């Protein structure tokens, strides 16, 4: 009957008493009745005691079941990788509708490269436009407007100043590999980029078919 | 939920945290300097300290999440107000450009 | 062994002195602890970049340090340290950038958001027809959500408002400091009508929407013929644009053609 | 399943630190374990300080947002003045 007396008897002092009750229950190794006789703090202390006892057999499992009254790993990994660090770039074209629409409507206006650079940066920031797709759309608008060449060349030089030099090579390689399995405009763009030394001949040459 | 805001509002929590850390340091120094009954008492107090630390960490994480959520809500409200002000400024600029 | 922690705290407080006084992984761990502690001292009481550079030149830790600092320093030294990291040129960088993006409001930090994304890429009274306004911006809401164009009443209302708005577009016949997002001006309502670039926005959105729809998830044959006819009318409208209407149309055609290639999801 | 996974949200780091401490203690070379426990406790102290600093930063951000809202009210007043000018 000593256990019943100890239970009936019993925020520094309150926390100390709760920890002492948890330690006594752990040293017990029927208690559910006394636990329900008296709270949310009690439930939290019971959960902490169960966690510690699991950290510290069949008897423990039975006590946990009484007090209750593999793929999960990959699922949690996927959930955390998506929530915490997601690329979230809105790559293709149609995800960000307003974004690419306003981008192309800004590139196709009547014809200062710094102002357009700042506008494109603001659009990237506001609509989360992927940078590589922005460069691709810029290269294509440069294809279809072969009159204003030096303007887009200064824009391409300033943009690639803030990106990796091998982005243009791989993007041109993608735009050429698309037609492998080739209009004159595509060759004209690569020739202009190669002339002004924006990209090296090695990467583009490797990307070609023959 | 009001209890969490009350406990967060009213440095004393960090002082009690560091004081319990000093208690746990004294207990592990006692074990390193050191009978089965004293070892069991000591281990029970160490486990109680660990549980207290776990509860404090959970409370702090929940409070940080709530604070970040409130800050995000305030940021959204400020962004909406700024978008309204930007629409007004765009209207004024376009009216000055047409006139 | 904590004597080694005290020795590290002492010899860490320019670079050659700590480099010589250091003359094994547990010692490095205690040194990283001392680094974090002195960083906490500095942030409570810039030089943080100096210490991170010292540790980097000593070489792990510095990514954790930058993460903690960016979690602490709210706005300005955060910008300075981000520029510093830009000058410095793994997953911790992604975590920091994502937390920054989640903290920014995109209201006045837009250029900063653009810089962050570019770095991430470098890594790897007057009679007002309020009903017409309702119709136009409900069309805009349709633009925002493409999946809404599969139910019955949704598609029906979309068709109704689209026909009315394009009829107004064709009947207008114009024949003639930066706003990144749309401006729903209920008192102006008209200066956007006079802008040809506004009409270009609208019609290019239309074209991208129809291109995605042509690429469950099925349509009615009559609806598809409607899509084709409206595409033709949209091209007609784009041709009416005084500044190089046909050149702009051909440019958009090449764009949406390349769009088909991009839709091949070149994951390989 | 998904609800508990979301409520798990850092928290994993503190949970793993507490778990490693409990495991080492149950195992209790003893000086090395005590020093590892001291390292873990110092890391937990740094984490608590970081949480306090994050709370202070959230408070300062709320204050700055209130200041920006006052500034936006002033900008709306300036917009009314610019409407008179218009």
């Amino acid at each position: 009957k000593n256990w019943e007396k100890s239970g009936r008897g019993e925020s520094s002092t309150y926390r100390d008493f709760q920890q002492a009750l948890y330690e006594l229950s752990y040293h017990v190794i029927d208690i559910s009745e006394f636990r329900e006789d008296m709270i949310l703090a009690d439930v939290f202390c019971i959960l902490d005691i169960e966690t510690n006892c699991l950290e510290e057999f069949t008897q423990l499992v039975l006590a946990c079941l009484y007090l209750v009254s593999q793929q999960f790993n990959q699922k949690s990994v996927k959930i955390k990788t998506k929530l915490f660090y997601k690329q979230q770039k809105f790559n293709l074209l149609r995800e960000e509708n307003e974004g690419y629409a306003k981008l192309i409507a800004e590139l196709g206006q009547d014809l200062t490269s710094d102002l357009i650079l700042e506008n494109i940066k603001s659009l990237i920031g506001c609509f989360n436009l992927d940078p590589n797709r922005v460069l691709d759309v810029i290269l294509e608008v440069f294809e279809c407007r072969p009159e204003h060449d030096d303007f887009f060349i200064s824009l391409l030089e300033s943009y690639m100043s803030m990106c990796e030099p091998q982005t243009l090579c791989h993007i041109l390689g993608f735009k050429f590999k698309f037609y492998q399995e080739t209009p004159s405009s595509l060759y004209r763009v690569a020739a202009v980029l190669l002339q002004f030394n924006l990209i090296d001949l090695d990467d583009l040459y490797v990307h070609l078919l023959p | 939920s009001e209890e969490a805001e009350v406990d967060l509002r009213d440095y004393e929590l960090y002082k009690y945290t560091c004081q319990e850390l000093q208690r746990l340091m004294a207990e592990i120094q006692d074990l390193k300097s050191r009978v089965a009954i004293e070892i069991e008492e000591r281990r029970i107090q160490s486990c109680v300290h660990f549980m207290t630390l776990k509860k404090l960490n959970r409370l702090a994480h929940i409070r940080l999440k709530k604070g970040r959520d409130q800050t995000h809500e305030a940021k959204q409200k400020v962004d909406a107000y700024h978008l309204q002000l930007q629409n007004l400024l765009y209207e004024v600029m376009h009216l000055q450009k047409e006139i | 062994l904590p004597e080694a922690r005290t020795r590290f705290t002492k010899s860490t407080r320019n670079i050659k002195p700590l480099l010589s006084t250091f003359s094994e992984n547990e010692k490095k761990c205690t040194l990283d602890q001392a680094f974090r502690g002195i960083l906490e001292e500095e942030i409570i009481n810039n030089v943080l970049a100096i210490i991170s550079l010292a540790i980097g030149g000593v070489t792990s830790t510095p990514f954790v340090l930058l993460g903690d600092v960016l979690d602490c320093l709210p706005l300005d030294q955060c910008d300075t340290i981000f520029t510093f990291v830009e000058k410095n040129v793994k997953n911790y960088l992604l975590r920091m950038c994502n937390d920054l993006l989640r903290r920014l409001s995109k209201s006045q930090n837009t250029v900063f958001c653009g810089r962050i994304q570019l770095f991430l890429a470098r890594l790897f009274s007057i009679p007002i027809d309020y009903n017409l306004y309702r119709k136009f911006w409900s069309l805009q809401d349709y633009f925002r959500n493409p999946v809404q164009c599969y139910e019955k009443i949704s598609w029906k209302t979309f068709l109704k408002y689209s026909e009315e708005v394009l009829a107004v577009f064709k009947s207008y016949k114009l024949d003639d400091v930066y706003f990144a997002k749309f401006l729903t001006s209920e008192k102006l309502m008209d200066l956007q009508l006079s802008d040809s670039n506004f009409r270009r926005h609208i019609l290019l959105q239309y074209l991208i929407l129809f291109q995605y729809l042509k690429g469950n998830y099925v349509l009615t044959d009559e609806q598809s013929l409607w899509i084709e006819d409206t595409t033709k009318s949209v091209y007609q409208l784009l041709s009416e644009n005084p500044p190089d209407g046909e050149r702009f149309s051909k440019m958009v055609e090449h764009i949406l053609n390349t769009e088909e290639n991009w839709n091949s999801w070149k994951n390989e | 399943d998904d609800e508990v996974i979301r409520k798990r949200l850092d928290d994993r780091r503190i949970n793993l630190l507490v778990k490693s401490f409990i495991k080492w203690c149950n195992s209790g070379e003893g000086y090395s374990q005590y020093q590892r426990m001291l390292s873990t406790l110092s890391q937990c102290e740094f984490s608590m300080g970081k949480t306090l600093l994050v709370y202070d930063m959230n408070l300062r951000e709320m204050e700055n947002y209130e200041k920006i809202y006052k500034e936006i009210e002033c900008s709306i007043a300036g917009a009314h003045e610019k409407i008179a000018e218009c």
